[PDB]
């Protein structure tokens, strides 16, 4: 595995060059954004983002070393979290707004169009304002996002084999490398040791909030599946049920 | 084989 | 308005957190070794309901928690209570691989959890966390730092500067504990990350667990129902 | 709310 042999700088550049593009939605400002069209737009957007995410994940150092069954599992667990941290990162420079797409910028007053969504909107806004306060760096964000991929389903594995634990062990060695990378970045920005450990902890605690937002979001999503989404996003919701 | 499984596999 | 918690040393922080630890409670002494779904949920609920009273008193002794308004205190305990119960359960179970030590007289395994629908999954996650704590050789001083972090962290964004100054202090304490135990600088920050990443899984078990609990009551004393209803309001 | 009482005792 080359992932454990990457220097910190190579790790950052690998992650930066794998960044997916920022996709546009088919939002028509003249059309009245009803509740049905609002979710239509969000759903079409996420479905196209999933294709890019799957090819992004292949380029995360260490990911392709895992079995295909494990790759599937990690992505099934983490896809909404990954969508959400991307959303929150593109939204940093837009206080009080969520930039779902360069042409879809929303405040909390929208999304009340969709019942139960304004609470999650509020939480995504507060995460975005938190990243703004910390002045999160792009090199730190791609580390965080890679940590979500490798971490969110690492304790939900079947792991029926002693060798299925050896798969968990490699994921932890990669996670440790990314921690090393984050610390490297903070020392280079002039932070002291105490400041490095403090910032490192602050960023990882925000991941617990991202897990919370995704779980609440997922709960509403496979409840909305009951009410009257495409095939890939259908199998993704079904995984959390 | 689900969709995600195929897309991960496309070489 | 300055907080006493920020002036505490690391050792002062550790000792204040140890001293505040809740007691290990027992469940009813007639747990018919073959359990049903109703007696399974009875014992667990009664035990959790008694633990809550001690949790509220432990929270009041976490340094800096009393500096928050009554509203902020209520909010944090409402968001965090099942996470706190769970990390407590997982901590006790460290010495019992394959089992969950809910109480000294109530030690269960996988297939006892089958007695309740869907509890199997959460049991398996709790066992994975405990076994992970065990492989990590989690120490009691680290465990109490982790449990305070969950209390202050898990509702901080659902509201804040005071909380974050306090969180930083606990981080300093956790690193202080790791340096004293002889870890290098790299081992220190790698271990810090590993421990805080596990908290995301605890958040996830609490979320899955919560959604069963407020569907069970849908399909428990007044304090437990008000704690439970605080999450159902968003379902 | 019961929690209010318990945080003052
Ligand atoms: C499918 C589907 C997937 C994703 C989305 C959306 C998002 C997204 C989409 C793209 C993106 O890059 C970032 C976030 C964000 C996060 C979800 S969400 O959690 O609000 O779902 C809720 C919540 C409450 C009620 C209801 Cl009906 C839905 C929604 O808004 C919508 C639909
Ligand atoms: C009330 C109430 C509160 C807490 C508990 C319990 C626990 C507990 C209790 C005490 C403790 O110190 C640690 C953990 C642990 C954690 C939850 S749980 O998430 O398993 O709930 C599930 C899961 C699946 C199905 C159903 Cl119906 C419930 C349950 O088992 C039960 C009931």
């Amino acid at each position: 595995s080359l992932a454990l042999s990457l220097t910190a700088d190579q790790m950052v550049s690998a992650l930066l060059d794998a960044e997916p593009p920022i996709l546009y939605s088919e939002y028509d400002p003249t059309r009245p954004f009803s509740e049905a069209s609002m979710m239509g737009l969000l759903t079409n957007l996420a479905d196209r983002e999933l294709v890019h995410m799957i090819n992004w994940a292949k380029r995360v150092p260490g990911f392709v070393d895992l079995t295909l069954h494990d790759q599937v599992h990690l992505l099934e667990c983490a896809w909404l979290e990954i969508l959400m941290i991307g959303l929150v990162w593109r939204s940093m420079e837009h206080p009080g707004k969520l930039l779902f797409a360069p042409n879809l910028l929303l405040d909390r007053n929208q999304g009340k169009c969709v019942e139960g969504m304004v609470e999650i909107f509020d939480m995504l806004l507060a995460t975005s304002s938190r990243f703004r306060m910390m002045n999160l760096q792009g090199e730190e964000f791609v580390c965080l996002k890679s940590i979500i991929l490798l971490n969110s389903g690492v304790y939900t594995f079947l792991s029926s084999t002693l060798k299925s634990l050896e798969e968990k062990d490699h994921i932890h060695r990669v996670l440790d490398k990314i921690t090393d990378t984050l610390i490297h970045l903070m020392a280079k920005a002039g932070l002291t040791l105490q400041q490095q450990h403090q910032r490192l902890a602050q960023l990882l605690l925000i991941l617990s909030h991202i897990r919370h937002m995704s779980n609440k979001g997922m709960e509403h999503l496979y409840s909305m599946k009951c009410k009257n989404l495409s095939d890939l996003l259908l199998e993704m919701l079904d995984a959390h049920r | 084989h689900k969709i995600l499984h195929r897309l991960l596999q496309d070489s």
